[PDB]
């Protein structure tokens, strides 16, 4: 089928020499041994070996449907909000949560860090969480309240199931165990955030049990002066394909928190999230508007935040 | 390309080495050179050079085909694929056409993915032919396809059969999707009687997602990659007769309030037809041709995603 | 003897009564302005029988965008004919030829082989080349920083075209695209020294065509509209 | 921070300096296609360089249990 050398990721300088020598399609380079290919063109043996490596080197909708059911959705203890989302925050997809400051995005982020560790036998997912904090809002003591509160709620169901296996998963589920699976990451500038996002695909391969990645703040609170040039290359390319591919290969869920949007950052940004939610006030009562989704029509619901955590109205 | 043994009968190292020494490396130079200066001088048989030149030229060149003969083949093989959405089908004049590159434009949440899923489901159930859905942004959802299928029939065996006819692939960077397209081309070339496959439609969701990162700075390496992708899609469409469909973003030119595609002047010449989707209500989307070779532009109408 | 340019299109070449000897013309404009529509208009004039207003001379068409729409051509021919039928349009198409070229090297190989075509079809007195600027971006990268290397293959095709156009007195209607920024030349000098007339297209359905003639440095303007019957000069 | 402290080859550092690149911050602002042009490296090779550069500035991981225990 005569693959063309412009489609391969060969280095730009090496490609120029290869074409000048007369090579056009990759099918010509397959037979030639690396020893001779280093002489016909002005490149080293290492390059000759690297080049020939690149030159040589799925599921149907029915199968994807089966996997979609099995992979559990992450709940938020809000049966109303969880209803519009289709059951819960899904895996293998990116989510965004916009809203003016002071509306409770970080509360929903924290509540999801705990709700991802719930044992599977209660309908959870049994996974760990990564918390890339950019605004420095993480407060561990708050997680304790959201944690111990959930266990009390989890304890009130196991007594009605009698001798089922719940009494062992409950022993496995404990406050210290819960807090020993929340990984923190403090980023103070765009360069640090970019560096961390670059290494994240490695940190995840070492810990196959991680199932939630949170980015608390996609836009820095004080994007100013030369930093505006640094914001590009992160919203561009970076936080649109790095998060989608990372959230897919490892089969996890990614959540991005945004602060600029406040009503019903680049024109192309709007296309960067598979789902998007908007928080706003109305008569001093919180609302959770769903604005974009490829599987749920637009709708609105109500919620309130209590010491026990995110909850229905 | 470069000369090599076995590229055509009558070629060997003991002659290829002579040609290489005499500054004759590739086929282009061999056919554009003077044979007598190479044959009578430098000691090479004139007849052998002539035969080699003619064989290479015949083997590596296009052969013109009459118009009358091509007309029958086109009329017999060309087909029109219904898009399911009745009104938009009328707007397109019976819908998609095999052998052309169609494109769809629209801002966030304007129904570009819903229309693609509708076409996929309709082609999978009604005509009962396979489909390849190259997903670059995770837009594909298995549940939505099952819902749209249920909206047509209630049999559980028909739905199960239909859902197995849609292949799903992922590509989050330019190179992966190029590899996927070349793999599809090779599979179609090798498989000449495997009707169990024989993909008849291709949907490349958000072709702008894997091209926007490549463009930036004063470099020009991105433009070559984008044009290579465009050539890949063009050949997939025309040579193999598969109705390709593409999805692109939108933007506003800074000089005027008009809308236009997002990938620049080089890209605008690629699609053979363009459909612009806009909002005038959850549904009630508005469509209007912005480019075509068979109809006037600007014919505005209405569609509703609430049902399709 | 090739028919004079003033006969092919009286609405563009109203002062070209002399028989043509290897002239070259070029079209230039943005997308969706009517370059390919004109080539259907000229193609229709040259293949229709003389009884219906045509010249009855074969044509060769070279495509590199794969944008040639067979149906759009045939719908024009049936409209223009006084009494269109299947057995009539067959002969009208019988004088039309088509080729596809995938890359500059393939195009150059094709040109060296087209020398045999005209030696067998003397009536073939028109030649069209769609989107001569298709491979510019790809080739400009493979050639590196050396300009001489970027344009190597495009130059050779230019030297080949000029040789074919004069050995057999043809007319070449090349087509280009507006890719950088009225006009902004980007192709090589080995080609731009050949074009005689350069015509520009605009959009507002009313289409305006501007002609510049480097033979005499004369400028003009025309108008036309595109209907189901093809191009109509106002 | 300057690149020559990160651990890059001395030879390569000059190739960057000829393009007016001195700090890690300037390095990160470039896209992969640019870095290929200004380095001569393959696509995968540039990713290794990006990982190397980022590994000298990325933050240190911290478990939630530890922070609670001070
Ligand atoms: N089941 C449904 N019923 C009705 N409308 C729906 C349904 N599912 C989705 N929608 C509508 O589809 C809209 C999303 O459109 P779609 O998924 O096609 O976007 P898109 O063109 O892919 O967007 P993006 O540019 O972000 O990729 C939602 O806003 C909602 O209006
Ligand atoms: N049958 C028709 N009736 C009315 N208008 C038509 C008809 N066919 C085409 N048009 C219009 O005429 C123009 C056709 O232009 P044409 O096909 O020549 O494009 P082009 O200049 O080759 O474009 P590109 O190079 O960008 O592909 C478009 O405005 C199209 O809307
Ligand atoms: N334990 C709690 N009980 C009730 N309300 C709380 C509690 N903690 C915080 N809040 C409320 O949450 C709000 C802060 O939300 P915040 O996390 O800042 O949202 P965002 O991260 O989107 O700015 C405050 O207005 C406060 O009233
Ligand atoms: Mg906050
Ligand atoms: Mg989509
Ligand atoms: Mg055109």
């Amino acid at each position: 089928m005569q693959r063309d050398l412009v489609s391969f990721p060969l280095s730009p300088a090496v490609r120029v020499k290869l074409v000048s020598a007369g090579f056009q399609t990759a099918e010509e380079l397959l037979e030639v041994k690396p020893s001779e290919l280093s002489k016909e063109v002005g490149i080293s043996k290492a390059e000759a070996l690297e080049t020939l490596q690149i030159i040589r080197r799925k599921c149907t909708a029915l199968e994807l449907l089966e996997q979609e059911h099995t992979q559990g959705f992450i709940i938020t203890f809000c049966s109303a909000l969880d209803d519009i989302l289709g059951g819960g925050v899904p895996l293998m997809k990116t989510t965004e949560i916009c809203g003016a400051p002071g509306v409770g995005k970080t509360q929903l982020c924290m509540q999801l860090a705990v709700d991802v560790q719930i044992p599977e036998c209660f309908g959870g997912v049994a996974g760990e969480a990564v918390f890339i904090d950019t605004e420095g809002s993480f407060m561990v003591d708050r997680v304790v309240d959201l944690a111990t509160a959930c266990i009390q709620h989890l304890q009130l169901i196991a007594e009605k199931h009698k001798g089922e296996e719940h009494r062992k998963a409950l022993e496995d589920f404990t406050l210290d165990n819960i807090l020993s699976h929340i990984y923190y990451f403090r980023c103070r500038d765009y360069t640090e955030l970019l560096a961390q996002v670059y290494l994240l695909p490695d940190f995840l391969s070492e810990h196959s049990k991680v199932r939630l990645v949170i980015v608390d703040g996609i836009a820095f609170p004080f994007r100013h002066d030369l930093d505006d040039l640094s914001l590009r290359t992160r919203l561009l390319n970076g936080l649109a394909q790095q998060m989608i591919s990372l959230a897919n290969n490892h089969r996890l869920a990614v959540i991005l928190t945004n602060q600029m949007t406040t009503k019903i950052l680049g024109e192309s940004w709007g296309h960067a999230a598979t789902i998007r939610l908007i928080f706003h006030w109305d008569r001093k009562q919180r609302l959770a508007t769903l604005y974009k989704s490829p599987s749920q029509k637009e709708c609105t619901v109500l919620f309130q935040i209590k010491p026990q955590g995110f909850r229905d109205t | 390309g470069v000369l090599r043994v076995g590229l055509c009968p009558g070629l060997t190292e003991e002659m290829i080495q002579l040609l290489r020494s005499h500054r004759i490396k590739t086929v282009v130079d061999l056919v554009s050179a003077d044979l007598e200066e190479v044959a009578q001088k430098c000691g090479l048989s004139y007849k052998a050079l002539v035969a080699l030149r003619r064989v290479l030229l015949a083997q590596f060149s296009a052969f013109p085909v009459n118009g009358a003969d091509l007309y029958e083949e086109l009329k017999t093989s060309t087909a029109i694929l219904s898009t399911g959405i009745g009104s938009l089908d009328k707007l397109l004049d019976a819908g998609l056409y095999t052998g052309e590159v169609t494109e769809i434009v629209g801002g966030p949440g304007s129904g570009k993915t819903q229309v693609c899923l509708c076409m996929a489901a309709n082609v999978a159930h009604g005509l009962q032919q396979n489909v390849l859905y190259v997903d670059s942004n995770g837009g594909l959802t298995a549940s939505r396809l099952l819902q749209l299928l249920q909206a047509k029939t209630q049999d559980e065996e028909e739905q199960a059969e239909a859902l197995r006819r849609i292949q799903v692939v992922h590509a989050f960077d330019i190179f992966q999707m190029l590899d996927v397209l070349q793999e599809l081309r090779g599979t179609v070339a090798q498989q000449v009687t495997g009707s169990s496959g024989t993909v008849k439609v291709v949907v490349v969701d958000s072709v702008t997602a894997v091209v926007s990162p490549l463009l930036g700075g004063q470099q020009r390496e991105g433009l070559a990659l984008m044009m290579q992708l465009a050539r890949e899609l063009k050949t997939l469409a025309r040579d193999l007769g598969m109705a390709v469909v593409v999805t692109n973003h939108i933007t506003r030119d800074r000089d005027s309030g008009r809308l236009k595609p997002a990938l620049g002047r080089s890209w605008s010449f690629v699609p053979s037809t363009r459909i612009l989707l806009d909002t005038i209500s959850g549904g009630r989307r508005m469509a209007c041709l912005a480019k075509s070779s068979r109809q006037p532009t600007g014919f505005q109408e209405m569609v509703d995603i609430g049902t399709w | 003897g090739r028919s004079s340019l003033k006969e092919i299109e009286p609405n563009l070449f109203a002062d070209e009564d002399s028989p043509v000897h290897g002239d070259i013309l070029e079209f230039h404009g943005p997308e969706g302005t009517g370059k390919t529509e004109m080539l259907y208009h000229l193609t229709a004039r040259c293949i229709l029988p003389k009884s219906e207003g045509g010249l009855e001379v074969e044509v060769l068409f070279i495509d590199t965008d794969y944008h040639f729409d067979m149906l759009r051509l045939v719908t024009i021919l049936e409209h223009r004919l006084s009494q269109s039928s299947e057995e009539i349009i067959k002969y009208c198409l019988g004088r039309f030829f088509l080729v596809y070229c995938s890359s500059s090297t393939h195009l150059l190989l094709t040109l060296y082989s087209l020398e045999s075509m005209f030696c067998s079809h003397p009536s073939l007195c028109l030649l069209i080349l769609d989107s001569l600027s298709a491979f510019y971006w790809i080739d400009r990268v493979n050639g590196g920083e050396s300009v001489n290397l970027q344009e190597s293959t495009l130059r050779k095709c230019s030297q080949c075209l000029e040789k074919l156009v004069n050995d057999y007195r043809l007319v070449l209607f090349a087509t280009t695209q507006t890719i950088m920024q009225d006009y902004r030349p980007y192709l090589c000098k080995a080609w731009q020294q050949l074009v005689k007339h350069r015509m520009f297209f605009s959009k507002q359905n009313q289409f305006s065509l501007v002609s510049r003639c480097l033979k005499s440095n004369s400028l003009k303007k025309h108008f036309f509209i595109i209907g189901e019957s093809g191009v109509e000069f106002c | 921070k300057k690149l020559k402290r990160v651990g890059l080859s001395q030879e390569l550092c000059d190739r960057l300096s000829r393009h007016q690149i001195l700090t890690c911050q300037d390095f990160l602002c470039l896209s992969p296609l640019e870095l290929m042009k200004v380095t001569g490296l393959s696509y995968r090779g540039v990713h290794e360089l990006l990982c190397m550069v980022s590994r000298a500035c990325a933050p240190k991981m911290q478990t939630a249990y530890g922070i609670k225990a001070q």
